[PDB]
RNA sequence: AAUUUAUUAAUGCAAACAGUACCUAACAAACCCACAGGUCCUAAACUACCAAACCUGCAUUAAAAAUUUCGGUUGGGGCGACCUCGGAGCAGAACCCAACCUCCGAGCAGUACAUGCUAAGACUUCACCAGUCAAAGCGAACUACUAUACUCAAUUGAUCCAAU
RNA sequence: CCUGUUUACCAAAAACAUCACCUCUAGCAUCACCAGUAUUAGAGGCACCGCCUGCCCAGUGACACAUGUUUAACGGCCGCGGUACCCUAACCGUGCAAAGGUAGCAUAAUCACUUGUUCCUUAAAUAGGGACCUGUAUGAAUGGCUCCACGAGGGUUCAGCUGU
RNA sequence: GCUACCUAAGAACAGCUAAAAGAGCACACCCGUCUAUGUAGCAAAAUAGUGGGAAGAUUUAUAGGUAGAGGCGACAAACCUACCGAGCCUGGUGAUAGCUGGUUGUCCAAGAUAGAAUCUUAGUUCAACUUUAAAUUUGCCCACAGAACCCUCUAAAUCCCCUU
RNA sequence: UAGGGAAUAGUUUAACAAAACUCCUGACUCAUCCUCAGGAGAUGGAGGUUCAAUUCCUCCUUCCCUAACCA
């Protein structure tokens, strides 16, 4: 949620502007939980999962402030509880 | 992902303090939208054989759509992680523990596969006496089947062909994979003539 | 720059091509880019095809050239016929040409230099009132007023100063033009020019010399270094497929 | 205002000093070559018109 | 009227997503070949088809709107006219002096190419800004040029900013 | 046209609506339209009926796209010179234009001239009615012209009535 | 809870004519044409009489819905709680005002004004005038001499200026 | 402020054999009208170039069309 100058010229009108992410519904498989989840994601999430070599690594490695998802934090607790027990 | 930057400079806040943001700092310019960036490939290690690449343990760079939507979900491929790279590398040592594996390029396999499912139409002229020999046969491979065939790795049905009939020319791709193609020898008709006679009319 | 013409120029540049045989002994043509380049190898190979595909030992080698005969500005250059004999002229003889000269001593010079058809009003009237075919026409300045009658008939093939075919000295084209060979142009103006270069039995070096001569001949229309004038070149025999020669070295 | 009769041009020294001065010339006359004092070399040198600055 | 398209809709491109994939116009004039067809007089190159919508980003055109403004002088305001600069009268003789007072002009042109540099002392449109004149000196020119800050009345436009 | 509607608190009307007529847009269902489906629904103009609604698509708009189509869309629908003596040209010449105001009506609720001219009405009429009318600024669905019924609309009048 | 329009489910409409009715006459009822009275009134829109409609597009009780960048509107720029060219309340807010008004004890002193620019002529900034303090040196009044030709008023005068 | 384009008979235009056209004669008719002819009628201007320039260049005038164009 921000503002822009029309035609990227400061001396022009200042307009409200919202940039929204492109959302995709994809299915992921968790090895630790042995379950498939249909989750709405962004292309950034897919790249981050690729760099982590899987959903489980992504969920476990990513700190709370970067996941920015209550669902993601619940998956982390689920995975961690299975590993702890 | 949309990447933005502020039009207006934000004054330094210092150590251990939060920046003082005026409402002019809400004005942004679009630096770059990363969806329009050139796409990079995804490096995967294959587990099962696939038409595009059919070797278990081959490091393949695929389109992110293909790997994410097909190979990885279905188990055909795995991530090229350090650990997975080691696991498959150990296998390839065991594969070659007896001896080094002979090199057969992926292209060569494809030509072999194409040669398995094709038949050569060796149109020959009625007027002139002809004998189909390796050099002649290699040329026909280029024109009709599109294969650039080494003359030396050529076989034939024992005696080389000399009259119209049915035979087989066995080409060895890279010297390892031998494919025998069905050979149909017909009266020479230029591509122009056949397209007028039949492709145009029929 | 119409989208089709310019986009094709971009596309033709895009087509991949490679030097030398790939590592694979047996490889599908589809699996690798266009290859065969060197003008020496090409001639040697074209002779190979002649034996394999039984055909005349001497054949017309119909060089097709993808000459960037356009994109000087956003306004494109146009096709002309700068005629020059090749270093070793190929065996084609076309000797029907006409010289317009009436009541002048040039009539003698015209025939002395080997004019096929020399005449004045009578010749001009014959062209208008009855059909007659010549490969190229020349006229002295004095006869251009009278010759203007045939302007419409010849559809801009009538002599023009632009082609150096109007002048008191007729031998500019008359003397040399008989042996020289016309570099004709495409009807679709897609830059491909079907122009015989040499007979098949002609030595590779002579055919190579014959090739280079045309390269300069064709650049004559726009021989500027400002805009590249050539993209690709396909040397095809009569009974063979076209081969993509590496013309980039030979361009300048 | 009215149709421009003269133009303003930049006269650049031929001595390579880079010293330039502006002069007025008729639009319909040929490019000017003038002998003008060049401070860098401290003596009169030939100056040749290079560019038109504006229409006067 | 200037400014704008955030908003709504349409369109295009990208993003995203599946796959399957028409190589078309002989003709012998001569010769060959038992046929079927061939030699000569080109048998090239091309290479395309290709995932409908929704959603998101960037553009383009519309729709419907938003923001802000609508100069001054003036024998009330409006209409008409005027708005800066110079010469003359009013203003007779240092300077100065108004009216929608009376008259005539300017928004250049031409010749130079040292209309190069530098520096005492002064003038000044009633402020400021701007504008004006200049000895000496340096460098030139020069011992024929009313030669040294060109003729000409006004012949004109600040700051920011842009181009270089 | 009619019944009806409107400025609660200065305007009830000739303004609005209205039956009728016409143009435009849409081939469709689970919240309006509609539990409907082109004899339908929605957006508008004009205003029952009667007799009519003339010419123009150049410009703007809309639509359609190869030109183009469309005015019951926004709008428009001339001047000159001469020719029967003057009052006027059926008629020709001529420039211009997309077309050049057709029918009807007309001193009108219609710029001014204007209290137009004439007939009727009064003893006397800038009022009223009927005509004449080039209205040079009338005029045909932003409708023209008649005509029943209707009106707390505006104007004129006979007779009666009355302290106006 | 007024009012505009809508939704749900209710109620009222004598008598006479015609018997068909957005028909006529005429109560209840609704509306408000004209006059008078009233005008701090009985009333922040009334009273008396006279009127329009009164089986319909009628009037009316009850509950509910649409909310201000809006609603609703048989368009009067209507109506949306007595004041709607767009409600009311609180807040931003001590909005802003070159505009008007106001600005509180005593006493003394100096003190009246060429102009320029300005979306400026109801205002400002710079000059000018004016005030206080400080510095050190002339200020005012003025003798001869001196300050233009062109041109019709050969003007009253001025400028400069020692002495005093 | 730029750009581009255009200047052919009195009118325009063909970039083409060149015309129409107005005016002005004639002919045809028993005569008049129609009609049919002929007659002269131009390569914006200017300059250069070329033996020769509507046809190669240049500046100006008039007109048309397009558009940027900052303080
Ligand atoms: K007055
Ligand atoms: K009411
Ligand atoms: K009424
Ligand atoms: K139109
Ligand atoms: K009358
Ligand atoms: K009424
Ligand atoms: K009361
Ligand atoms: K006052
Ligand atoms: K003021
Ligand atoms: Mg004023
Ligand atoms: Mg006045
Ligand atoms: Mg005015
Ligand atoms: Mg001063
Ligand atoms: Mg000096
Ligand atoms: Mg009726
Ligand atoms: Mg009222
Ligand atoms: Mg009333
Ligand atoms: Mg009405
Ligand atoms: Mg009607
Ligand atoms: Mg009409
Ligand atoms: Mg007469
Ligand atoms: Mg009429
Ligand atoms: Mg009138
Ligand atoms: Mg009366
Ligand atoms: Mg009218
Ligand atoms: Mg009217
Ligand atoms: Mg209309
Ligand atoms: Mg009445
Ligand atoms: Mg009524
Ligand atoms: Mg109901
Ligand atoms: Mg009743
Ligand atoms: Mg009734
Ligand atoms: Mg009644
Ligand atoms: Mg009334
Ligand atoms: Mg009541
Ligand atoms: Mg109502
Ligand atoms: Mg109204
Ligand atoms: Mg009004
Ligand atoms: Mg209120
Ligand atoms: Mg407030
Ligand atoms: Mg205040
Ligand atoms: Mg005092
Ligand atoms: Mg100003
Ligand atoms: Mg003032
Ligand atoms: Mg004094
Ligand atoms: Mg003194």
């Amino acid at each position: 949620l921000g503002q822009i100058y029309a035609n990227n010229d400061k001396l022009s009108k200042r307009l409200k502007k919202v940039w929204k992410p492109q959302l995709f519904e994809r299915e992921f498989y968790s090895e630790i939980l042995d379950k498939k989840f249909t989750v709405t994601v962004t292309m950034r999430t897919l790249d981050l999962i690729d760099e982590a070599y899987g959903l489980d690594f992504y969920i476990l490695k990513t700190p709370k402030e970067d996941l920015c998802s209550k669902f993601g934090m619940d998956l982390k607790r689920g995975m961690l509880l299975r590993l702890a027990r | 992902t949309v990447i933005v930057e502020r039009w207006w400079k934000v004054p330094l806040a210092g150590e251990g303090r939060k920046p003082r943001l005026h409402r002019r700092h809400r004005v942004y310019k679009l630096v770059e939208d990363t969806k329009h960036r050139p796409k990079e490939n995804l490096e995967l290690i294959l587990t099962q054989s696939v038409e595009n690449v059919g070797v278990r343990g081959d490091l393949v760079s695929v389109k992110k759509s293909l790997g994410r939507n097909r190979l990885l979900p279905q188990g055909l491929a795995v991530y090229a992680s350090p650990e997975n790279k080691k696991l498959f590398e150990e296998e390839k040592l065991l594969r070659q523990e007896g001896k080094l594996e002979k090199i057969q390029t992926k292209a060569g396999e494809a030509t072999v596969k194409f040669l398995k499912s094709c038949r050569l139409e060796v149109g020959m002229k009625n007027n002139v006496k002809w004998e189909l020999n390796p050099e002649i046969v290699a040329r026909h491979f280029f024109k009709n089947l599109g294969v650039v065939v080494a003359p030396h790795t050529l076989k034939l049905p024992e005696e080389p062909i000399t009259r119209w009939g049915e035979y087989w020319c066995e080409v060895t791709v890279n010297g390892l994979d031998t494919v025998r193609v069905p050979m149909s020898v017909v009266n020479f008709e230029k591509p122009k003539t056949k397209r007028y006679k039949y492709w145009l009319a029929q | 720059t119409p989208d089709e013409k310019k986009d094709e120029i971009e596309k033709i540049k895009a087509y991949p091509y490679m030097e030398g045989e790939p590592e694979d002994d047996v490889y599908l043509k589809r699996l690798y880019p266009r290859q065969i380049y060197e003008v020496e190898k090409a001639v040697h190979l074209l002779k190979k095809f002649q034996i394999l595909d039984f055909t005349s030992p001497k054949q017309s080698v119909y060089l097709d050239l993808t000459l960037d005969m356009a994109l000087g500005k956003k306004k494109n250059v146009e096709p002309f016929t700068s005629v020059l004999s090749l270093p070793y002229p190929f065996a084609s003889e076309i000797n029907k040409v006409a010289v317009f000269t009436e009541n002048a001593s040039e009539v003698k010079i015209a025939e002395e230099n080997g004019a096929a058809f020399a005449g004045g009003t009578s010749l001009i009237q014959k062209i208008w009132d009855d059909e007659i075919v010549a490969d190229f026409y020349v006229a002295v300045p004095e006869i251009m007023p009278e010759l203007n009658r045939l302007r419409k008939k010849l559809n801009k093939k009538y002599p023009k100063l632009s082609r150096n075919s109007i002048g008191r000295d007729i031998p500019k084209m008359l003397e040399l033009f008989k042996n020289g060979h016309e570099i004709k142009v495409d009807e679709e103006r897609e830059n491909f020019l079907q122009t015989k270069i040499a007979t098949l039995d002609m030595s590779s070096d002579q055919i190579a010399a014959n090739l280079q001569a045309v390269i300069n001949e064709v650049c004559r229309h726009r021989p500027l270094n400002l805009g590249p004038f050539v993209v690709r070149a396909f040397l095809r025999s009569s009974t063979s497929e076209g081969l993509l020669l590496k013309i980039d070295p030979l361009l300048p | 205002k009215s149709k421009s009769k003269n133009i303003l041009v930049r006269m650049v020294s031929e001595a390579g000093t880079g010293f330039c001065f502006n002069t007025k010339r008729n639009r319909l006359r040929e490019k000017l070559t003038l002998l003008h004092y060049d401070p860098v070399v401290k003596q009169r040198v030939l100056f040749v018109e290079k560019k038109k600055i504006r229409s006067l």
